[PDB]
C-alpha cells in the first residue's frame, strides 16, 4: 500500500504539472486532466479495497461519472473554439486581454 | 434556449450550491461544485461569439483544475482518517491544498487573472451570477472547515488580493473588469476574517452581494459597459444617478454608508486578535477602491459628459426595465448602518 | 498466473508471426513503391489535415450514455438486495431519465448528422 | 519653490506616481492561459515551500 | 511477484509522465490507454474486480471518442511524438532517472516509511474474510440501489443535465 | 494609463461580436479513381470532400 | 401580460399565426420613383399594413401625443437645410443621415413586431437595408467626412445583424434625367437643388450594391417605370413569389420569441445607435443637451410616464 | 384537383386560370413596346392571344 | 385619449391593487395579534 500510494500521488502530481504548463493544443491539456481523474479514481479504489470499506465503493463510480460529464463539456468547448478559429491552439484564446 | 433547457440549467445552477451547503460529506460537496461548474458554462457560451467561447474555455480549464485539486485533498484525507470530512488530526498539507484550490475557484489572488477575463467576456446578466451566486458554495466549504485553516496562508492571500484588486481597478476602463476587481478585493476581506470569526465573513458576503446585484442591474438597464457609456445616463436615465453614486460610494466603503460596516467590524475583530499590521495595511489599501469608484462617480453623476444626437429618440421612447428588487436592494444596502447591531 | 501465461503466449505468437513476415520475404525497397497510395495518382494533399466529424454531437452523447451503462452494470448484484422496492424505483427512474434525455435529443435533432 | 513645487512633488504627486506605476506594472497582462497557469504553478510551489520550511 | 504491484505502479507513473509531457493527442490517447490498463491491473491485484474492469471500459470508450475528435480538430501536418522533440525525449529520460533516484533517496532516508523496497510486497493485502461469501466489490458498488440512493440521484441528474448542456454548447 | 505595451491595444468592440480574419474552409481533395472498384477503371473523379 | 417567456409557454406562438401574406416587402427606388403609390396599393390589395417612409419626425409621430415635436427635440437635422447647403460647416448632412437611419431602424422594429404579433404583413418604403445608399452618395459627392462614413458603417454592423431581412424587395428603376424631370415637376423649392451627380450616385449605390446584396437572401423584383404603374401586376408577382431563399426559413417559435423580445423593448432596439463614439457632427454639448432635455421633460404629456400624466388626461394615478 | 404532376420539381398550381391570365396579359403588355413592325411582336401576339382566349 | 399607443398602465390593475391592500391589512392584523400574544406569553412565563 505505501509504495503504491506514493507512486500514485506522484502520478497525479505529474499530471497536474502537465495541465498547469500548456503546450499549444488544448486537447492535450484535456487529456492531462483526464489522467489526473484516472489517478484519483485509482487512489480511492485502492484505499477502499485496503480498508474493506464497501460503503465507500459507491464513490469512485461517482467520480468517474462526474469526470466524464466534465470531459464531455470540455470536448464541446473544444468544438466551439475550433469552429471559431480553425484550430484548437490556445494562442488564439487571447482576445479578452483587452 | 428553449424553456426546458432554461428550467433544467437554471435548476442545476441552483442545485449545485444547495448540495454543497447541505452535504455532510466531502464528496457530495465536491458534487455540488461540479454541478455549478458544468451548468454555468452553457449560460456563459449562450451568445456564441468569439469572445464568449474563449471566456467559457478559460472558466472551464481553471475550474476543472481547482476541482481536481480539491478532490485530491478529499481522497488523501480519506486515506488518512478513513472518513469523508476534515478532522483536527488531518494532515496540514491537505488543508493547505484545499484552501489553495477553493481560492482558485473563488478567484482570489494570486489565482485572480482568470476572473477579469471571464467577466469581461460574458454578458452582464450572467456576470451577476458569476460574481454573486457562484461564491456561496466555495466559501461555505471553507467556513465548514474554518477552525483548521492556516492563518499565515489566509492572511497572505487576503492581503495579496486586496493590493491586487486595488491596483487593477485603476487602470481598467471597462465596467465589467472593474466589477471583477471589486469582487477580488471584497473576497480578500472575506477570507481575511474567515479564520477568526466566519460570521463576519458571511456578513461581508451578504453586503457585497446586496451591493453588487443592484450595480449589475443598473448596468443592465442601458447595457452600459464602459466609463464613456455609463457617462450618458444623465441623458438616457437621469433618475438613477443619485442611487448609483450612493452605491458606488458604499462599495468603496465610506462611513455613513453600509459598506463601512463590513470593513469596520472586520478591522475590529482583527485588532481583537492582534492582527495589527495586516489590518492597517488592508485598511490603507482599501482606499484605492474609493479612488477608482470616485472616478466613476465623477464621470456619471457629478459631471455631465458629452452626449449624442441620437439619444433624443432614446428619450422619446418609453422604458419599463428597472425592477422592484433594484430599489429594495439599493436602499437596503446604502441606508442601513443605523441597524448595524442587528446585522452582526 | 494462468491468465498471464496465456496472454503472454498469445502476444509471443503474434509477434513471432510478424517477425517471420518481416525477415523471411525477399525485399526490394524503392521510392515509387514506398510512396503513399491514392488510386494510382499522387496525393493532392497529406492525410494529416483536419477531417471534419459530422457526428460530433452523437459522439459526445456516447460518453454520457456509456457512463450510464456503468451506473447500471451493478444491477445483477443489486437485485440480491432486501430493499427490492427501492432498487426497482431507482432503476426505473434512471432508465426513464435516460429515455427522456435521448428523446429530447432526438426531437431537437441531435442525432441528425451535421452538414 | 516649496509650496507649489516641492510639497506637491513630495506628498501628493509621489504617491500618485507610484500607484500609477504599480497599476501599469500589474494590470497589463498579455492574457494567455499558458502564462496564467505558469503563474498558478509558481503559487503551487511557493505554498509548498512555505509549508515545508514553517513545518 | 514480490515486485508485482510496485512495478505496476511505476509503469502507471511512466504512462502518466508521458501524458504530462503531452505529445500529439494520438500518442496521448495511446499512453492513457496503457495507463488505464495498468491501473485496472493494480486495482485487480488489490482485490478489486468490477471497479478495474469498469475503469478500463469507460476509458476505452472515452479515448475512442477523443481519438475521433483529434483526427478532426487536434491535428497537425507533422504530429510530434515523444521522441520527435529532443526536449521531450530528454525530459522523458530525465523523469525516468529522476524517479529512480528519488525512490533510492526516500528508501535511504526512511528505511521504513513511504517506500519499503526492503519488505516490499509484504503489505499489499492487510485483511481478508477467509470464510466469507458476500465480499465482492460489485456488492459495495450496487449498494447505490439501496443504502446510498442519494449518490444515484446526483449522478443520474448529472448525466441528464449533461445531455442538455452538451446540445446547447454545440448549437 | 497607457504604457509601452498598451499602445497597440485597441478598445473592445461595442457589442461583443469581433470581426475576425476569415477562416477559409479547406475541403480535402480525394482521388476517387482511376483505379477504384467503383470508378469503372478510367475516371479520376477529383472529389472535394468535407468530412 | 407583456409578451414574455410565460406568455410564450402558455401560447402566443408566432408560427401559430403566420400565413401566406405575412411577409415583409420593401418598396425601393430613387427619389420620386413613385414608391409611395405602389407601396399603398400593394398593401391595400394584399391586405397588409403600409408604413409610410420614416421622416425626421417618425419617433415623435409614433409616440406620446403623436404630434410632430420641435426639431430641437426631434434631431435638429433639416432636409431642406441639407439641400440648401449640403456642405454646411455645422454638420447637418451626417446628422440628418444618422437620424434617418435610426428612425428607419425604429420603423423596422415596429413592423417586425407587428408581423410577429398580429401575424399580418407589412409593406415598407425603404429600410435600414437600403439606407446606406444615401450615405454612400453623400460621401462620394463630398458632403460628409470619411469618419462619418466609418461611424455609420460601425453602427450598422452593431444593429443590422440582429433583425431578419425583408421577404421581398421591389425596386423601381427610373433614369436620372427623368428623376430630375419629376423633381422639377414636384417643384419643392429646396428639392430642386439636388444635383444630377447626387442622384446618379444614389442610383449607382442602389444597383451596384443593394440589389446584388439583397438578391443573395431575399426575393428581389425589379420594375421599370412603365411596369411600376398598374400596381395590380406587381401584386400578382408578389402573390406568385416562392420564398425558398433567406434566413426566414430556418426560424421557429423560440427564435421568433427572442426576436419579439428584442423588438418589443424599443430601448434595446436603439441602444447601439447611441454608442459613445465622439464624432463632432453628432456629438452634443452638455449645456445644450441639458437644455433640450429639460425642455422636453416638461412638454405636455412627456414629463412623467405615459400612464401617469395627469395634465393630458390620465386619472387613478394615486392607485396606478 | 390534381394530386401530382408526373414531372419532378414542377409543383401543382392551385390557381391555373388566374396565373395563366396574368402571365399572358403581362406578355401582351411587354410586347406593346416592340416596334409595331417586329415579326416577333406579330407572331408572339397571335400565339399569346390564342392561348389567352382558350 | 392623448396617447397614440394605448398607455400600458391605462387603468389600475384592480386585481393587483386589491391583493396588495388585502395583504397589507392582513399583515398588520397578524402582526398586532402576534405582538399581543408575545406580550401575554412574556408575562405568563415571567410571572407578569
Ligand atoms: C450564505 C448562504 C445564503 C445565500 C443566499 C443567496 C444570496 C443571494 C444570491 C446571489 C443573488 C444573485 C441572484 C441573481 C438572480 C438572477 C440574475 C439575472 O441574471 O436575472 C436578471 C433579472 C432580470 O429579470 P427581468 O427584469 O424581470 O427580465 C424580464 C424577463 O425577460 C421577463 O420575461 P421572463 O418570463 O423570461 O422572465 C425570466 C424567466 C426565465 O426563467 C428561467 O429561465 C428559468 C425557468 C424557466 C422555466 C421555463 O423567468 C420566468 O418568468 C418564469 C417563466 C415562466 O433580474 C433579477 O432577477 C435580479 C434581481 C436581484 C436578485 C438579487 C437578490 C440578492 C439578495
Ligand atoms: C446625494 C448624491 C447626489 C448625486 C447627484 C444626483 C443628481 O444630480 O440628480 C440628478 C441631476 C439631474 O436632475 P434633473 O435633470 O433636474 O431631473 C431629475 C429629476 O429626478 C426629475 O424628476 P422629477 O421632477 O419628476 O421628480 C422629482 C423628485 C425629486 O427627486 C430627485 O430628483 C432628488 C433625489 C435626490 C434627493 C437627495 C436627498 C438627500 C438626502 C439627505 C440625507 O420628486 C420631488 O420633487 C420631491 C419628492 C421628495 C424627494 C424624493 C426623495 C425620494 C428618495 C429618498 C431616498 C434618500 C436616499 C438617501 O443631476
Ligand atoms: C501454416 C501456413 C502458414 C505458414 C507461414 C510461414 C510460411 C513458411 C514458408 C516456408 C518456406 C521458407 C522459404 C521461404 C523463402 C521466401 C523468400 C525467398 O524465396 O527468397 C529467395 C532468396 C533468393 O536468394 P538471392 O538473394 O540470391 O536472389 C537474388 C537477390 N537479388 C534479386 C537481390 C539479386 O533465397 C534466400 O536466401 C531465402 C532463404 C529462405 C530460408
Ligand atoms: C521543469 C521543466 C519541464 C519541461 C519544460 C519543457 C519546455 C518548456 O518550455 O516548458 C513549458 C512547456 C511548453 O514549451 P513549448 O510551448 O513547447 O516551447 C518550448 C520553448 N523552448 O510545457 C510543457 O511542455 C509541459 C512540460 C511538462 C513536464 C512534465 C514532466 C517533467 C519531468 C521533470
Ligand atoms: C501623510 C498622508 C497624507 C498625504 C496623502 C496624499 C494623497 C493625495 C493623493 C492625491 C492624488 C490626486 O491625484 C491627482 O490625479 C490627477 C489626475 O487628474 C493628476 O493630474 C495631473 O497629472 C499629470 C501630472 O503628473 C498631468 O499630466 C495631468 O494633466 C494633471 O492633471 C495629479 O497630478 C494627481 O495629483
Ligand atoms: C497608501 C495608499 C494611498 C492611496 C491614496 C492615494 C490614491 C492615489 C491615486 C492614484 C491615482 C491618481 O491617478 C493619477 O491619474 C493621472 C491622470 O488622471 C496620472 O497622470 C497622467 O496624466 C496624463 C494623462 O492623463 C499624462 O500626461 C501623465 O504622464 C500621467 O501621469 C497620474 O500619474 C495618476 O497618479
Ligand atoms: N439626404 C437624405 N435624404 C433622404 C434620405 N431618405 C429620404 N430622403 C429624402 O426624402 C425624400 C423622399 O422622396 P420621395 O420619393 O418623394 O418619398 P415618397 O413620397 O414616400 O415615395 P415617392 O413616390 O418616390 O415619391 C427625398 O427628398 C429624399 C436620406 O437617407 N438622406
Amino acid at each position: 500500500m505505501p509504495s503504491t500510494f506514493f507512486n500514485l500521488t506522484m502520478a497525479f502530481s505529474l499530471s497536474l504539472l502537465g495541465t498547469l504548463m500548456f503546450r499549444s493544443h488544448l486537447m492535450s491539456t484535456l487529456l492531462c486532466l483526464e489522467g489526473m481523474v484516472l489517478s484519483l479514481f485509482i487512489m480511492t479504489s485502492v484505499t477502499s479495497l485496503n480498508s474493506n470499506s464497501m460503503s465507500s465503493m459507491p464513490i469512485p463510480i461517482t467520480i468517474l461519472v462526474f469526470a466524464a460529464c466534465e470531459a464531455a463539456v470540455g470536448l464541446a468547448l473544444l468544438v466551439k473554439v475550433s469552429n471559431t478559429y480553425g484550430t484548437d491552439y490556445v494562442q488564439n484564446l487571447n482576445l479578452l486581454q483587452c | 434556449m428553449n424553456p426546458i433547457t432554461l428550467a433544467i440549467i437554471y435548476f442545476t445552477i441552483f442545485l449545485g450550491p444547495v448540495i454543497t451547503m447541505s452535504s455532510t460529506n466531502l464528496m457530495l460537496m465536491w458534487v455540488g461544485l461540479e454541478f455549478s461548474l458544468l451548468a454555468i458554462i452553457p449560460m456563459l457560451i449562450n451568445k456564441k461569439n468569439p469572445r464568449s467561447t474563449e471566456a467559457a474555455t478559460k472558466y472551464f480549464v481553471t475550474q476543472a483544475t481547482a476541482s481536481m485539486i480539491i478532490l485530491l485533498a478529499i481522497v488523501l484525507n480519506y486515506k488518512q482518517l478513513g472518513t469523508w470530512m476534515f478532522q483536527q488530526q488531518t494532515n496540514g498539507l491537505i488543508l493547505n491544498m484545499t484552501l489553495m484550490a477553493l481560492s482558485m475557484k473563488l478567484g482570489l489572488a494570486p489565482f485572480h487573472f482568470w476572473l477579469p477575463e471571464v467577466t469581461q467576456g460574458i454578458p452582464l446578466h450572467m456576470g451577476l451570477i458569476l460574481l454573486t451566486w457562484q461564491k456561496i458554495a466555495p466559501l461555505s466549504i471553507l467556513i465548514q472547515i474554518y477552525p483548521l485553516l492556516n492563518s499565515t496562508i489566509i492572511l497572505m492571500l487576503a492581503i495579496t488580493s486586496i493590493f491586487m484588486g486595488a491596483w487593477g481597478g485603476l487602470n481598467q476602463t471597462q465596467m465589467r473588469k472593474i466589477m471583477a476587481y471589486s469582487s477580488i478585493a471584497h473576497m480578500g476581506w472575506m477570507l481575511a476574517i474567515l479564520p477568526y470569526n466566519p460570521s463576519l465573513t458571511l456578513l461581508n458576503l451578504m453586503i457585497y452581494i446586496i451591493l453588487t446585484a443592484p450595480m449589475f442591474m443598473a448596468l443592465m438597464l442601458n447595457n452600459s459597459m464602459t466609463i464613456n457609456s455609463i457617462s450618458l445616463l444623465w441623458n438616457k436615465t437621469p433618475a438613477m444617478l443619485t442611487m448609483i453614486s450612493l452605491m458606488l460610494l458604499s462599495l468603496g466603503g465610506l462611513p455613513p454608508l453600509t459598506g463601512f460596516l463590513p470593513k469596520w467590524i472586520i478591522i475590529t475583530e482583527l485588532m481583537k486578535n492582534n492582527c495589527l499590521i495586516m489590518a492597517t495595511l488592508m485598511a490603507m489599501m482599501a482606499l484605492l477602491n474609493l479612488f477608482f469608484y470616485t472616478r466613476l462617480i465623477y464621470s456619471t453623476s457629478l459631471t455631465m459628459f458629452p452626449t449624442n444626437n441620437n439619444s433624443k429618440m432614446m428619450t422619446h421612447q418609453t422604458k419599463t426595465k428597472p425592477n422592484l428588487m433594484f430599489s429594495t436592494l439599493a436602499i437596503m444596502s446604502t441606508m442601513t448602518l443605523p441597524l448595524a447591531p442587528q446585522l452582526i | 498466473m494462468n491468465l498471464y501465461t496465456v496472454i503472454f503466449i498469445n502476444i509471443l505468437l503474434s509477434l513471432t508471426l510478424i517477425l517471420v513476415a518481416f525477415w523471411l520475404p525477399q525485399m526490394n525497397l524503392y521510392s515509387e513503391k514506398a510512396n503513399p497510395y491514392e488510386c494510382g495518382f499522387d496525393p493532392t494533399s497529406s492525410a494529416r489535415l483536419p477531417f471534419s466529424m459530422k457526428f460530433f454531437l452523437v459522439a459526445i452523447t456516447f460518453l454520457l450514455f456509456d457512463l450510464e451503462i456503468a451506473l447500471l452494470l451493478p444491477l445483477p448484484w443489486a437485485i440480491q438486495t432486501i430493499k427490492t422496492s427501492t432498487m426497482m424505483i431507482m432503476a426505473f427512474i434512471l432508465v426513464t431519465i435516460l429515455s427522456l434525455g435521448l428523446a429530447y435529443e432526438w426531437t431537437q435533432k441531435g442525432l441528425e448528422w451535421t452538414e | 519653490l516649496l509650496d507649489l513645487i516641492w510639497l506637491e512633488k513630495t506628498i501628493p504627486k509621489s504617491t500618485s506616481t507610484l500607484h500609477t506605476n504599480m497599476t501599469t506594472l500589474t494590470t497589463n497582462q498579455k492574457g494567455l492561459i499558458k502564462l496564467y497557469f505558469m503563474s498558478f504553478l509558481i503559487n503551487i510551489i511557493l505554498i509548498i515551500i512555505l509549508y515545508s520550511i514553517n513545518l | 511477484m514480490n515486485n508485482y504491484i510496485f512495478v505496476l505502479s511505476s509503469l502507471f507513473l511512466v504512462g502518466c509522465l508521458g501524458l504530462a509531457l503531452k505529445p500529439s493527442p494520438i500518442y496521448g490517447g495511446l499512453g492513457l490507454i496503457v495507463s488505464g490498463f495498468v491501473g485496472c491491473l493494480m486495482v485487480l491485484g488489490f482485490g478489486g474486480s468490477f471497479l478495474g474492469l469498469m475503469v478500463f471500459l469507460i476509458y476505452l470508450g472515452g479515448m475512442l471518442v477523443v481519438f475521433g475528435y483529434t483526427t478532426a480538430m487536434a491535428t497537425e501536418e507533422y504530429p510530434e511524438t515523444w521522441g520527435s522533440n529532443w526536449l521531450i525525449l530528454g525530459f522523458l529520460v530525465l523523469g525516468v532517472i529522476m524517479e529512480v533516484f528519488l525512490i533510492c533517496v526516500l528508501n535511504y532516508y526512511d528505511e521504513v516509511g513511504v517506500i519499503n523496497l526492503d519488505g516490499l510486497g509484504d503489505w499489499l493485502m492487510y485483511e481478508v474474510d477467509d470464510v466469507g461469501v458476500m465480499l465482492e466489490g460489485g456488492i459495495g458498488v450496487a449498494a447505490m440501489y439501496s443504502c446510498a440512493t442519494w449518490m444515484m440521484v446526483v449522478a443520474g441528474w448529472s448525466l441528464f443535465a449533461g445531455i442538455f448542456i452538451i446540445i446547447e454548447i454545440t448549437r | 494609463y497607457p504604457s509601452k505595451e498598451t499602445a497597440h491595444w485597441k478598445p473592445p468592440p461595442w457589442n461583443d461580436v469581433d470581426i475576425l480574419k476569415e477562416k477559409a474552409v479547406t475541403n480535402m481533395t480525394l482521388n476517387f479513381g482511376p483505379q477504384h472498384p467503383a470508378a469503372h477503371g478510367v475516371l479520376r473523379l477529383v472529389l472535394e470532400l468535407s468530412g | 401580460l407583456r409578451y414574455g417567456l410565460l406568455a410564450a409557454i402558455l401560447g402566443d406562438k408566432t408560427t401559430k399565426k403566420l400565413h401566406e401574406y405575412s411577409r415583409v416587402i420593401t418598396v425601393d427606388g430613387n427619389i420620386c420613383s413613385g414608391k409611395n403609390k405602389l407601396a399603398k396599393e400593394i398593401a391595400q390589395q394584399l391586405g397588409m399594413k403600409h408604413y409610410p417612409e420614416a421622416g425626421i419626425q417618425y419617433s415623435s409621430t409614433t409616440t406620446g401625443d403623436g404630434r410632430p415635436l420641435d426639431i430641437e427635440f426631434s434631431g435638429s437635422c433639416s432636409l431642406e437645410k441639407f439641400y440648401d447647403d449640403p456642405k454646411s460647416n455645422d454638420g447637418n448632412s451626417y446628422r440628418l443621415q444618422s437620424w434617418l437611419y435610426a428612425s428607419r431602424l425604429l420603423q423596422y422594429a415596429d413592423a417586425l413586431e407587428h408581423l410577429l404579433s398580429t401575424g399580418q404583413g407589412v409593406v415598407l418604403e425603404r429600410s435600414i437595408y437600403s439606407d446606406f445608399v444615401f450615405l454612400e452618395a453623400m460621401y462620394n459627392q463630398g458632403y460628409i467626412r470619411k469618419q462619418c462614413v466609418d461611424h455609420y458603417n460601425e453602427i450598422k454592423r452593431l444593429t443590422l445583424p440582429e433583425y431578419l431581412p425583408p421577404h421581398a424587395v421591389i425596386y423601381i428603376d427610373v433614369p436620372v434625367p427623368e428623376v430630375q424631370s419629376r423633381i422639377q415637376k414636384k417643384g419643392d423649392p429646396h428639392e430642386m437643388k439636388v444635383t444630377s451627380a447626387y442622384l446618379q450616385d444614389i442610383e449607382n449605390a442602389y444597383k451596384k450594391t443593394f440589389l446584388p446584396k439583397m438578391s443573395e437572401m431575399c426575393e428581389v423584383l425589379v420594375y421599370d417605370s412603365w411596369e411600376a404603374e398598374d400596381p395590380t401586376k406587381v401584386v400578382e408577382d408578389i402573390e406568385y413569389l416562392k420564398y425558398n431563399k433567406g434566413p426566414w426559413l430556418k426560424q421557429d417559435d423560440w427564435t421568433f420569441h427572442y426576436l419579439r423580445m428584442l423588438v418589443q423593448d424599443k430601448t434595446e432596439v436603439l441602444n447601439y445607435t447611441t454608442i459613445p463614439v465622439y464624432l463632432p457632427e453628432i456629438t452634443i454639448g452638455a449645456h445644450q443637451g441639458s437644455r433640450i432635455y429639460n425642455s422636453f421633460r416638461e412638454l405636455p404629456g412627456r414629463k412623467y410616464a405615459p400612464g401617469y400624466n395627469a395634465e393630458v388626461g390620465d386619472k387613478w394615478i394615486w392607485l396606478k | 384537383l390534381k394530386k401530382t404532376t408526373g414531372l419532378v420539381g414542377l409543383a401543382v398550381c392551385d390557381t391555373p386560370h388566374e396565373r395563366l391570365t396574368i402571365l399572358y396579359t403581362k406578355t401582351l403588355d411587354i410586347l406593346k413596346h416592340f416596334p409595331k413592325h417586329a415579326a416577333y411582336r406579330k407572331y408572339t401576339e397571335q400565339i399569346t392571344n390564342e392561348k389567352l382566349d382558350m | 385619449k392623448f396617447y397614440v399607443r394605448e398607455p400600458v398602465n391605462a387603468k389600475p390593475n384592480w386585481l393587483a391593487v386589491g391583493l396588495s391592500v388585502g395583504a397589507s391589512v392582513f399583515m398588520w392584523i397578524y402582526l398586532i395579534q402576534t405582538h399581543n400574544e408575545d406580550v401575554l406569553e412574556y408575562k405568563r412565563r415571567n410571572g407578569l
